[PDB]
This record gives structure tokens, sequence and C-alpha cells, in this order.
């Protein structure tokens, strides 16, 4: 802290620790996607 | 305030530590000083 007092009689307030703990939050996304099993037939009958 | 006129304005400033309290709702004089506020013309001109 920048610390600074003075005074005859104004009151010199006392030196200050400050330690803040600041957190994250967290925010988990998902797209959905399709893939028909006509789709996945094709690579896996394997026709004439 | 009835000094000299250079002894006056020297009554204004050196003699002048009288403020508001700030904490107070309704308003309050202060404690301790800590400044010269520039006050009103009062104890100068003396006019609201």
């Amino acid at each position: 802290v920048p610390r600074v007092a003075t005074g005859a009689g104004i009151p010199t307030s006392r030196q200050t620790t400050v330690m803040v703990s600041k957190y994250s939050e967290k925010s988990p996304i998902t797209i959905p996607f399709e893939i028909s099993a006509a789709c996945l037939t094709h690579l896996k009958e394997t026709f004439e | 305030a009835n000094k000299t006129l250079f002894k006056t304005v020297e009554e204004y400033l050196n003699r002048s530590q009288d403020c508001i309290h700030g904490e107070t709702d309704l308003q309050y004089i202060c404690v301790e000083g800590t400044n010269s506020i520039v006050e009103k013309p009062c104890r100068f001109l003396q006019e609201a």
C-alpha cells in the first residue's frame, strides 16, 4: 500500500496488508453435430 | 476578525480550521481539522 501520514493531531492510519484471491469462472460449451446412419452405412457395408 | 487587514486574511487562512464532519447525515462540525479549507465569506466578508 502507498503509505502516508502526517500532522499534529491528525490520526495516522497504520500500514495495510491486502491479499485478494480472485476466482475464475467456467463456461463449458457444446454444439451438437449430426451424422446419419445412412451416411455411415456406405463406408461400412461395401456395396458393389 | 477585526484584525489588521493582512492579519485578517491570515486569520482567514491559519485559523479557519473549522470544517463539517463527513460521516454524519445531518451536517455536524469537524472533530480534528486536518486542513484549512476555503471557508465561505463568513469570517472574511460576512455575507451569505
